[PDB]
């Protein structure tokens, strides 16, 4: 029961960053990330 | 700054933009 939709691309998660003069947002933990890029010579 | 539809007339096909004006303004 699948077939071929058509629909408006998404921009994205629209997500709203609250901002204050006194609010402050610090990173508590951390990660390292490893990624791969292919570049032609 | 239609011409557009001007060059489809003689056989040129002008393929629109897949980002369009509304689409590009909101990743600004």
């Amino acid at each position: 029961s699948q077939s071929i939709i058509a629909y408006t691309m998404s921009l994205g998660v629209e997500n709203s960053v609250a901002y204050s003069n006194n609010s402050i947002a610090i990173p508590t933990n951390f990660t390292i990330s490893v990624t791969t890029e292919i570049l032609p010579v | 700054t239609d011409l557009i539809c001007a060059q489809k007339f003689n056989g040129l096909t002008v393929l629109p933009p897949l980002l369009t004006d509304e689409m590009i303004a909101q990743y600004t």
